[PDB]
């Protein structure tokens, strides 16, 4: 009766929706033939949320999984906890779309749509009281922000009340892995900034330099960036799982984040992360663990905070925890560093605890930072994208299906309204 | 014969440009590789993963 | 399910795909025969329930020699023989004869098996042309077939193998005007035609690979590695999977410029693979090497305006980003100013196969380029002094206006240079 | 119409749960118990 | 501010 | 982590490369192919165990590297590390700076620009090389002013072996040695120097052994590239990394060439019955019997000595040793120096490449010692340069080949201030 539904769009999307049913299946104990072998009673205690429940003692996740493209389809399929999926909400299409924005909208986007919705009505209407819903993509491939988008879009449509919490993945600073990636993020930052409530900014080159530096792993996969993310989608829906004495739902975690309906690009992060070599030289403390909540190496997205004031903060927390200290230390990172706040918000950041801690470390906690530092992670992708738009780069592709240089004026003009907004309150 | 034409003409320029080999692989590689099944370059143990 | 046809036209089309079909064989365990002793197969190999692999291929060549020679090889039981299309008499490096005389005739067999061939196939994902330049069926039946799948594919992605004729070597003597000429058919539906030559590959296999004396087999075999490395992704789980249509709508700019090279880089012998580290940080630092190049072009004259990275084996995202990374700060190398960071990336988990009896050794870890440039507009305007300078005194016109086409053609492929001249000046320069 | 399958076509407006899972009638049914 | 040295003090980290 | 390129040129390179890079190689226990039955500094690896090494031999002539690459130590170089040409220089720096040799230059550079790329703190370049030679003294100097355009501060040492006082292999010697120590005077940060009839005298005298081959000599030379780079590869209590070298040496800018001297040369029916002490060792270094360059340090005022002291050596003995040189009046130093000794300290002992003519001992020093002495050397060197330009004899053949008359006047005006530097500073000081 919180319930939220999942979304997975594109190949990143797929992946890190994929390795996030990894995660939850240990907190929950959900085995990959889906079957209840865990122990504590509080563990089924709220699965209603990310699960719906069973003919014959097994619990499916709700995650309509849509790509375009079959090859992750399947991948997704033959993985360790591919088989927990029902095959119902495997919608995709055999035909492939190369990065065309303008066909994940309104051609082939549309046809496939009303199938996607087709699924997410029926996991959306059979629940008692919806809390939400949640998506995971990239901003930089065409299924990642055209499905992305437009699910976004006509989702709102009818849903008044029913917040969106995109968890985002932004092109990196320092390379691409797409050329045509600031045309992708800019088209696709259009439709996030009306239609969304919660924008998760995850970076590559973030998570790069937490596993390089702080994880001291030398050859970070796939399969280890993703569960970095994975410990932060787990981490926002830590007190609406689990009972705590100061539980926060999404949606109280909404209301203490957005000052103002277009400021919702949020920093996440992870606070007990150490390298094996020195698990044993570290003190497992709260005081020390969340110093590594606030430094700006351990941040998911790739943007200096001391660039900027942070506007409103959130920290969730779990296990058996001190609530002085974590009140006490807070105030602290607050009043001796101020100027990196804004003065206008004195009360501001907010704790949100949680009595069990996750699976393999004692007590844990989650970081979330709205700040105004991350308009230059929408300041330079503009810089990306004028040098393009100015030559007329790529219009050719994106013309396929008529739409026009009228379409791109907006879609930069969002972004600089709303850099202008972020560099005005920069200043209260 | 041509056969023995080219058992004398060994020790040759066709030393240093064979006709589809590159030049005999023995002297330069330690033994018998079994170059087929050999794997070059280093790679990751893929631990603390 | 995902598939994709190739079709080879030509002479140097025929002894590519006899050179680089092995290494598909190979790739799955696919036997000479057919039967293997995972939907893998199933993007250029269909299946019989016999149990046997037909690779998804017509072969179409007007000079029966070279046909004759796979119906009568150790690849009888390899293709389909309707598929084999033989021809009568060959064009004889005459566009006018793969165009409108002799060409024309075998249009409406050829274009009736491509049409069988995606009619059984749910899915189809793109088209795959080789050819050459310099031929007459490899450059007057290539026009034909991308005049006539343009109309009756349409929105279908058609990538082209093509050999450029080189700068200083050459086979005939009229190899300008069918290159002047059947650029004319690719500026108008062809969405990226690789390019390749004949030359730039012996440089490479005299200094890179330790071979003197290398016949065609060496050439086609490296130019089978590289089409393999390009479309493994197609066939292979990936990290970051690539689509034969995804890299198509960001490595082409603009519609007039199409033409981007390619690279493989750890091309080594077995001697050496023992000696020097393999690491992901020297493969993509030796990718940009102008003497590692498979064109014979100077990167460091041009300016690179899309880069495409195909790497395959056991890399992971880290450290190909900080090779990336560390080699962009390079001065040398230079992009164009309107472009920002324009790298796309490809990770597979397949390492590359040996044949055996080749110049390779197993390596772990491979990358493609398909990159393309600026630098491309010296070849194609030595081949435009080539043509001009031959074409002032109107040499070799008899045999081409003797065999349906008209004077006009040579002029009206002269403003299409013209045009594929001015906009390579128009891309090149700063944006202000 | 044309893909409509069956899985898809099986909808609900309530959802039924286990014993140990807490339904807003979870205080409703332990009362009877 | 103005913490008490007669009992343990607290930790005072930035950013 | 630490790494030392060493580009190793000319005939005399290769050979001085070959028996150094033999006993660097019987000391980090690498058997001659390249596989082992800390030298990451001047060993690279692959996967399986491959140790291939990291140089660039280099000798425009196919005869002095096609026997490395045919001989023992075949597998351990790379066949893309040990680069040759078609036409020798003839020992004519014409064909080595502007001529012949400007088609290599590119395939060393490039060969050189892959073997830095594997490295993560490259401490410097060491070249090896010979003055008197073409290739020597010819893409010697040309690496030289590519590298530096390039790589950049990189350290740019060299060992050479510069023409001996009176005995020599070569008529053309002074003119290609006086014109090399002008293309190379600014692009070199720091210049040690042997030359061979020293080196012969001293494998007499110590190492009582008549006849001696330059294989004998290149095996003293090869202990001396040691006691210089063995700080960066085995530990020891003070270690001296090659940038040290550099601002410990050098006093001044152009005056940056370093002499040397190993002391323990003993044979073996020697060794056995004398204790070699790190007073007797320290001695030796400063004898004008045992400099491993003819150029009587007595005629001169050391600017900076550098004692590098390896084997089982207590710090404190060194402390006695040194503070007992500065006593005797004997040796003079410049005033400038009030100081004047960089010890360096490295537990590992000198290794016996066998078949050689040095004795394990548990002891040695090589002091790389810049005298105001070794402006006798180059006043020899300047004399016969202005004996044979005056008849303007072999200019004929260097004009040819790219040269210019002018660059001879250039060198011999440029050595005039070197050798008119190494008066200033040796002068008193008001
Ligand atoms: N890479 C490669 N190129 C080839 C090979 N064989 C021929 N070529 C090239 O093909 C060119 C000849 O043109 P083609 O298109 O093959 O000839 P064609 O159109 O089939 O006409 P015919 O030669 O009469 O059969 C030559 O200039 C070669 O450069 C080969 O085996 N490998
Ligand atoms: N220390 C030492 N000196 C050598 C050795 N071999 C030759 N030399 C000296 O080098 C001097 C001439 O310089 P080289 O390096 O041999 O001449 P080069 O120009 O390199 O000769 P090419 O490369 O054949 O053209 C001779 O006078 C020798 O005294 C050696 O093995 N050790
Ligand atoms: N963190 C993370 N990022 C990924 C993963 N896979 C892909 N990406 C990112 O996704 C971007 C490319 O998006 P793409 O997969 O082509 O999107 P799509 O084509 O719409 O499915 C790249 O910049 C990658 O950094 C993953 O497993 N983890």
């Amino acid at each position: 009766m919180r319930e939220i539904v999942h979304l997975q769009a594109g190949q990143c999307g797929n992946q890190i929706g994929a390795k996030f049913w990894e995660v939850i299946s240990d907190e929950h104990g959900i085995d990959p033939t889906g079957t209840y072998h865990g122990d504590s009673d509080l563990q089924l205690e709220r699965i209603n949320v990310y699960y719906n429940e069973a003919t014959g003692g097994k619990y499916v996740p709700r995650a309509v999984l849509v790509d375009l493209e079959p090859g992750t389809m399947d991948s997704v399929r033959s993985g360790p906890f591919g088989q927990i999926f029902r095959p119902d909400n495997f919608v995709f299409g055999q035909s492939g779309a190369g990065n065309n924005w303008a066909k994940g909208h309104y051609t082939e986007g549309a046809e496939l749509v009303d199938s996607v919705l087709d699924v997410v009505r029926k996991e959306a209407e059979s629940c008692d009281c919806l809390q939400g819903f949640q998506l995971t993509h990239s901003l930089g491939g065409g299924t990642g922000s055209g499905m992305g988008t437009l699910l976004i879009s006509k989702i709102r449509e009818e849903y008044p009340d029913r917040i969106m919490n995109t968890f985002s993945v932004v092109p990196s600073p320092k390379v691409s892995d797409t050329v045509v990636e600031p045309y992708n993020a800019t088209l696709s930052v259009h439709q996030l900034v009306e239609n969304t409530d919660e924008t998760y900014c995850i970076d590559n080159e973030a998570l790069y330099d937490i596993c390089f530096r702080t994880l001291k792993l030398t050859t970070p996969t796939y399969g280890d960036l993703n569960h970095l993310v994975s410990a932060t989608m787990s981490g926002v829906t830590t007190c609406l799982r689990f009972p705590g004495q100061l539980n926060a739902d999404l949606r109280k975690l909404a209301v203490n984040m957005v000052p103002f309906p277009r400021l919702h690009f949020f920093m996440p992060g992870f606070a007990p992360l150490t390298s094996r070599g020195s698990q044993q030289y570290r003190a497992l403390t709260v005081p020390e663990l969340t110093q590594q909540m606030f430094d700006a190496k351990n941040m998911m997205a790739a943007c200096d905070p001391r660039h900027g004031r942070y506007l409103t903060v959130a920290a969730v927390f779990r296990g058996r925890m001190s609530m002085k200290e974590v009140d006490e230390q807070m105030l602290n990172v607050q009043n001796k560093n101020s100027s990196y706040f804004v003065e206008w918000i004195p009360n501001n950041v907010k704790t949100a605890v949680c009595d069990i801690p996750p699976r393999g470390l004692k007590m844990s906690a989650t970081f979330i930072g709205n700040s105004t530092a991350i308009q230059e992670l929408f300041k330079r992708i503009s810089e990306q994208f004028t040098a393009m738009f100015r030559r007329k780069a790529f219009l050719h592709w994106y013309t396929g299906e008529g739409m026009d240089e009228m379409e791109f004026t907006e879609a930069e003009s969002n972004m600089n309204d709303l850099v202008s907004e972020y560099q005005q309150y920069q200043d209260a | 014969q041509k056969m023995k034409d080219k058992k004398e003409s060994v020790y040759f320029s066709n030393q240093r440009a064979p006709l589809g080999k590159s030049h005999d692989q023995t002297p330069g590689l330690p033994k018998g590789l079994d170059i087929l099944n050999t794997t070059f370059g280093t790679a990751i143990v893929r631990e603390t993963s | 399910m995902r598939e994709c046809i190739s079709v080879h036209v030509g002479q140097a089309g025929v002894q590519i795909g006899n050179a680089c079909w092995e290494l598909y064989c190979l790739e799955h365990g696919i036997q000479p025969d057919g039967q293997m002793p995972d939907d893998s197969f199933n993007t250029f190999f269909s299946e019989t329930g016999a149990g046997k692999h037909v690779p998804r291929a017509v072969f179409v060549d007007l000079e029966p020699t070279v046909i004759d020679e796979v119906r009568t090889g150790t690849y009888r039981q390899l293709f389909h023989p309707e598929q084999l299309i033989t021809g009568k008499e060959d064009a004889a490096n005459n566009y006018a004869r793969g165009h409108y005389t002799i060409g024309k005739e075998l249009i409406d067999l050829v274009l009736d098996r491509i049409r069988k061939l995606a009619d059984q196939c749910t899915g189809l994902q793109g088209f795959l042309i080789f050819h050459s330049f310099g031929g007459g069926t490899g450059s007057g039946f290539t026009s034909l077939l991308m005049e006539r799948l343009s109309v009756d594919y349409g929105k279908k992605s058609k990538l082209e193998f093509s050999i450029y004729p080189a700068p200083q070597v050459s086979t005939a003597v009229v190899e300008p005007y069918n290159s002047i000429l059947t650029t004319h058919t690719t500026l108008e539906h062809s969405d990226c035609a690789f390019m390749v030559d004949n030359e730039a590959i012996y440089d490479i296999c005299r200094r890179n690979l330790d071979i003197e004396r290398p016949t065609y087999t060496n050439l086609n075999r490296l130019i089978g590695q590289i089409v393999s490395s390009i479309t493994a992704s197609l066939r292979f789980d990936g990290a970051l999977n690539v689509d034969l249509t995804e890299f198509q709508t960001n490595l082409v700019p603009y519609p007039r410029i199409h033409f981007p090279l390619a690279t493989y880089a750890p091309v080594i012998s077995a001697e050496k693979a023992y000696h020097e580290q393999l690491s992901v940080a020297e493969i993509t630092n030796a990718c940009f090497e102008p003497a590692n190049q498979m064109v014979k072009c100077d990167p460091r004259h041009g300016k690179y305006m899309a880069c495409c990275l195909l790497y395959r084996g056991d890399v992971v995202p880290k450290d190909v980003n900080a090779a990336i990374a560390t080699i962009k700060t390079k001065r040398t190398i230079q992009f164009v100013d309107w472009c920002p960071t324009g790298f796309k990336v490809g990770i597979n988990y397949q390492p590359p196969t040996v044949v055996p009896g080749g110049d390779l050794a197993k390596v772990q870890r491979a990358v493609c380029m398909l990159s393309n440039t600026t630098a491309i507009a010296e070849a194609w305007a030595r081949l435009d002094h080539k043509f001009d300078l031959m074409y002032a005194k109107r040499a070799f016109v008899h045999w081409y206006v003797g065999e349906g086409m008209e004077e006009g053609e040579f002029s009206e492929a002269r403003e299409d240079m013209a045009a594929l001249e001015k906009d390579y000046e128009e891309v090149g320069m700063d944006s202000v | 119409l044309m893909e409509r399958k069956g899985s898809l076509t099986l909808r609900s407006h309530h959802k039924k749960y286990s014993k140990p899972v807490l339904v807003y009638s979870w205080h409703r049914d332990r009362e009877t118990y | 501010i103005d913490h008490d040295v007669s009992m343990f003090q607290e930790p005072a980290y930035t950013l």
